[PDB]
């Protein structure tokens, strides 16, 4: 705050401190299941990993690669820069000042 | 076992993000005028902007 | 069913409320003038030269 | 007066003021802009 200097009136008003939090949750259970009869496990399936195993490791990375896509999308934007494709780039130099504006750190961005 | 999380401001507003999406300005009906096979038939339409995105 | 009882951690990540940058103070005419104390109304007078005309 | 009695009004302060040398500034966050004050266009005194 400030008072004017040699004014009569003594007062400070008197800052206050406010910590913040915000939580962080685990909540879902992403899963690739498989079930194989014994007679396919017995005669058709020639070897196990490249057959089964390594697409099903694959699958689960997709899959998390669509939850990160779908937090990011879903995110609460205010509001939605729109790209004119005539003339793209003004849109991009009004992202990179919006997030100038709120004091957002240059790297790592 | 997956989490995520969007980190807001104190207040509540979501700035450390930007979204921007590409403008569009008309729509078209891929393929234009077309005949069914039969009475009954159908057909899946497809419709894509001015900048080719299927929408 | 099964009930736990568990505390609420609280941690810090490298989260802070985002302030900006500080560049006005260097770019000012900083202190030319400190006796203000011991010049009377707490005022330095300035003197600014004089021009003439032929 | 007395020590416990509010602090009176200085004349140093009272001086300051007649002599009108305390930059005046138009409110920043005013709209429309508000018109300069007086002392801002105050000319410099002829001598001291």
């Amino acid at each position: 705050n400030r008072r004017d200097l040699r004014d009569p009136d003594r007062t400070v008003i008197a800052s206050e401190l406010v910590e913040h939090s915000f939580g962080v949750t685990l909540d879902k259970h992403v899963y690739a299941a498989l079930k194989f009869t014994d007679e396919q496990r017995t005669l058709d399936i020639r070897d196990y990993t490249k057959q089964v195993l390594m697409p099903q490791v694959s699958a689960v990375a997709y899959e998390l690669e669509d939850y990160i896509a779908e937090l990011i999308e879903g995110a609460p934007y205010e509001e939605t820069i729109l790209i004119d494709p005539a003339d793209t780039v003004p849109a991009f130099i009004t992202a990179d000042q919006r997030m100038g504006e709120a004091n957002v750190p240059t790297d790592s961005r | 076992f997956t989490g995520r999380k969007v980190v807001t401001e104190v207040d509540g507003s979501f700035v450390r993000a930007v979204e921007l999406q590409l403008q569009a300005s008309s729509i078209t009906i891929v393929g234009g005028a077309f005949a069914l096979a039969t009475t009954t038939g159908t057909k899946q339409l497809k419709v894509r902007d001015d900048n080719g995105t299927d929408v | 069913a099964h009930i736990f009882v568990k505390p609420e951690l609280v941690a810090e990540i490298g989260v802070k409320q985002l302030q900006r940058e500080i560049v006005l103070p260097g770019l000012v005419w900083t202190n030319p003038l400190t006796d203000f104390g011991g010049s009377k109304n707490d005022t330095i007078t300035v003197r600014v030269p004089a021009i003439t005309t032929a | 007066g007395l020590i416990s009695d509010p602090v009176e009004v200085d004349p140093i302060q009272v001086g300051r003021d007649e002599a009108g040398w305390v930059q005046e500034l138009r409110d920043r966050e005013a709209w429309p802009k508000q018109e300069v004050p007086e002392q801002a266009k105050k000319p410099a005194k002829v001598g001291n």
